[PDB]
């Protein structure tokens, strides 16, 4: 009958209306706390540099590229 | 354990005969040493004067500031 397949197409309408969240907060704050991490994992190397009185160029990080240019 | 001959392989005493040579103390690595540092040399030398100093073949990024040099 038309109007079952009227309820249906008023379903699909309201199925496709739905509110999609913000997702770029979650997706964003989680890539800075991995910046985070990840740039804090160099604090341990430079602190000892500075206090072995090192130069710039002779202190050798053991950094490995990321993804994020963090 | 004497210095003529020590208890552990790794473990090699240079003794001085004389008053002109030089006294060394050698460890190489190994058994549970990292692979990268399997087979180098940490020594320690004293001069006939009796001045002691510390040399290492590791590179330059695993020495300690004492060894440097």
């Amino acid at each position: 009958t038309l109007i079952e397949l009227m309820i249906v197409v008023a379903i699909i309408g309201i199925l496709a209306a739905i509110a999609i969240p913000q997702y770029q907060n979650y997706i964003a704050k989680s890539q800075v706390s991995r910046v985070m991490s990840e740039t804090g994992s160099l604090k341990t190397v430079i602190e000892t540099c500075i206090l072995d009185g090192k130069t710039a160029a002779n202190c050798e990080l053991g950094w490995t590229n990321s993804n994020l240019l963090g | 354990s004497t210095a003529a001959v020590t208890g552990q392989t790794g473990l090699t005493i240079t003794y001085p005969a004389s008053a002109t040579e030089s006294a060394a103390i050698q460890g190489t690595f190994g058994n549970s040493a990292a692979i990268k540092i399997k087979n180098q040399t940490l020594t320690w030398t004293r001069t006939p004067e009796g001045a002691w100093s510390c040399a290492t073949t590791v590179e330059a990024k695993f020495k300690p500031a004492g060894c440097a040099s």
